[PDB]
């Protein structure tokens, strides 16, 4: 009945100060695009950057096993946009928030449904 | 003149046709460096200066192509050259890649050991490397042709590039081969070209143009190496960053060339001259398959 629980080690040891990860990977590109969360090529706007996707997903980065009946990753093999105001802990930003399902905007930076 | 708007420079046609011999290398920049913009790592701006100048070139491009990629993993763990040549490639196309230590990717399939363990089933329509040793550069004994990895590469390609193909492959002062220079005389054109953000080191990448099978002339390798050093001694270029700044025309067109299978007794001309000029492809179409060998003593 015993399993270890690392999602929360690491919001723990935040809260009483340490660096976060670095090393994530950033791109060139025109920042005229869309707008939206995960994607098949590059699509910041004129408030945003772009990323390679392996490089920001904590399972990968550690060595462990993806939390799920069958291991499957939502993020190796493509590219995800960040707020320019968080930048600095880009693997902090994707383990706290949630993607709406109609419209692809992130919940709380740009969905306007309700 | 205007040679800072470009994305890099290529070695003229004058200089490969002369009778010199070796000398050492003596550069007169050197602990000079470019500015980079806010937050961008070194080996991302080099990576996007050789896919800016393979645009101005006659590849071939079909439905379903196929790449490979060796020496790919980096000292902090992750791997960036991977991340730009699939943001370049059309949508849909299959990529492999490769190491001696081990590391975390975006490609399709991954495998880890010395490179002569590495064995594959199908045929391939681009191959790109940059291995390296660093022990090499010693200024105190005499500068000889070298062995080691460089002895797997002439054979896969003879073995295992479909007629049509081409490739990309890096040197240094003292990181090269005399058979590698004799092999660039079986395609239509070749070249040596040098990056704008790097040119104060004496690194270059050695280029050949669609593949033919046989030879078109013949080359003497110790020769041509010395009329190299001899260029880079007296012509000095200037460092610069401008073209990274506008990225409205990058990715590579799609073109649909056709793809045949044929016997070894049916080329005649007609068909020597469709592969000269980019337009077909000479392969088997069925499916891909690979492996790795392992020791047991423990
Ligand atoms: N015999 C061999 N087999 C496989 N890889 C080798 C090799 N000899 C050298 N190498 C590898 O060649 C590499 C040189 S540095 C590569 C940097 C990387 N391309 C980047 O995108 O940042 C090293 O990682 C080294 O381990
Ligand atoms: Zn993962
Ligand atoms: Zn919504």
């Amino acid at each position: 009945a015993f399993a270890v629980d690392a999602a929360k080690a690491y919001k723990d040891y935040l809260a009483s100060g340490g660096q976060p990860i670095t090393n994530c990977v950033k791109m060139l590109c025109t920042h005229t695009g869309t707008g939206q969360a995960i994607t098949v090529t590059p699509e910041a706007n004129m408030d945003q950057e772009s990323f390679g996707g392996a490089s920001c997903c904590l399972y990968c980065r550690c060595h462990i096993d993806h939390p799920n009946p069958k291991g499957f990753c939502d993020l190796k093999g493509k590219y995800v946009q960040i707020p320019t105001t968080c930048a600095n802990d880009p693997v902090g930003f994707t383990l706290k928030n949630t993607v709406c399902t109609v419209c692809g905007m992130w919940k709380g930076y740009g969905c306007s449904c309700d | 003149s205007s040679q800072a708007w470009q994305p890099g420079v290529a070695m003229p046609n004058l200089y490969k046709m002369q009778r010199m011999l070796l000398e050492k290398c003596d550069l007169q920049n050197y602990g000079d460096s470019a500015t980079l913009p806010k937050g961008i790592m070194m080996n991302v701006a080099k990576y996007t200066q050789l896919c800016q100048y393979l645009n101005t070139l006659t590849l071939a491009v079909p439905y379903n192509m196929r790449v490979i990629h060796f020496g790919a993993g980096s000292d902090k763990g992750v791997a960036p050259g991977t991340a730009v040549l699939r943001q370049w490639l059309p949508t849909g196309t299959l990529l492999v890649d490769s190491d001696l230590n081990d590391f975390v990717s975006d490609a399709d399939s991954t495998l880890i050991g010395d490179c002569a363990t590495v064995h594959t089933a199908n045929k391939w329509d681009l191959i790109i490397s940059d291995m390296y040793d660093p022990k090499t550069k010693k200024v105190t004994k005499e500068n000889d042709s070298k062995e080691g990895f460089f002895t797997y590469i002439c054979g896969f390609i003879q073995q295992k590039l479909a007629l049509g193909g081409s490739v990309a492959i890096k040197i240094t002062e003292h990181s090269w081969n005399a058979d590698l220079y004799k092999l660039m005389g079986h395609f239509a054109w070749w070249t040596a070209f040098v990056t704008n953000v790097n040119a104060s080191s004496s690194e270059a990448f050695l280029i050949g143009c669609n593949y033919l099978g046989k030879p078109r002339e013949q080359i003497d390798g110790y020769v041509m190496h010395a009329n190299y050093i001899f260029w880079r001694n007296t012509n000095p270029i200037q460092l610069s960053s401008y073209s990274l700044f506008d990225m409205s025309k990058f990715p590579l067109k799609l073109r649909g060339t056709a793809v045949m299978s044929l016997k070894e007794g049916q080329i005649n001309d007609m068909i020597l001259s469709l592969l000269s000029k980019g337009r077909l492809i000479i392969r088997e179409n069925n499916r891909v398959v690979i492996s790795s060998d392992v020791l047991v003593n423990n």
